[PDB]
């Protein structure tokens, strides 16, 4: 889930 | 301590049809992170349970959403991109069924009570501390935080319409309709990846992966 995480993270 | 100023806070920050409908809610799938991270205390989950919870709850989430946003409308819905839809070409297009069913148990339930954005704001965050999400590490902690919401809700719902005491069980009692309404949709959603007929943009073809 590679886009979800990164907007996530900051 | 979850203060529904917060939550409304949240919900302000954030302010073939069919193709038009599927970029609306790639598009929204973004702003949808950015409000979660404005509900209190969710930055403070573990980033796996973040995750679960959004994978788990954006499609009610975003429903929910697009539904209030429509109640000054008749017979359509207003999506985020500034497009209308129509019933008639919803209609036109083969889901007829299904947006009828937005129309009828969300958007005319809303209009009818006159739901607030505090209350709608409340509602969601209901939804998103889901307990019941599969492979939450501490499923209590969610709990707990969906419990802090509800309190919070009904506090709110006492103080500013207190000439009617049934007025916070009634906004609950749009979640099983909001539930089903989710699932349908996402039925809809697989079946458009399936055929292949309709553009689907990354973070929406995200969330249909399985997990
Ligand atoms: C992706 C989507 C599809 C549909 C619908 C809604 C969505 C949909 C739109 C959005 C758009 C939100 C917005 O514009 O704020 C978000 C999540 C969604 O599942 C309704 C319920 C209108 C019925 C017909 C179909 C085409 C199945």
């Amino acid at each position: 889930h590679k886009i979800l995480h990164r907007l996530l993270q900051a | 301590d979850m203060p529904v100023e917060r939550i409304l806070e949240a919900e302000l920050a954030v302010e073939d049809p069919v193709t038009n409908i599927c970029q609306a809610a790639d598009k929204q799938l973004f702003t949808l992170v950015e409000w979660a991270k404005r509900i209190p205390h969710f930055s403070e989950l573990p980033l796996d349970d973040q995750v679960i919870l959004l994978r788990a709850g954006w499609n009610e989430l975003l429903i929910a959403s697009f539904s209030h946003r429509s109640i000054a409308v008749k017979d359509g819905i207003l999506l985020a991109t500034g497009l209308h839809v129509h019933r008639n070409s919803a209609h036109s297009a083969g889901v007829g069924a299904i947006f009828d069913r937005v129309l009828t148990e969300l958007v005319s339930k809303m209009r009818d009570m006159q739901m607030d954005k505090t209350e709608l704001g409340c509602l969601r965050a209901i939804v998103l501390f889901n307990p019941d999400s599969k492979g939450l590490s501490n499923p209590a902690e969610v709990e707990a935080l969906r419990e802090k919401v509800y309190a919070s809700l009904e506090a709110y719902c006492k103080h500013k319409y207190p000439e009617q005491p049934g007025r916070f069980a009634k906004l609950l009692l749009r979640l099983p309709a909001l539930r089903s309404i989710g699932l349908k949709c996402l039925e809809h959603l697989f079946f458009f990846k399936l055929i292949g007929d309709t553009p689907i943009d990354t973070f929406l073809m995200e969330m249909l992966e399985a997990p």
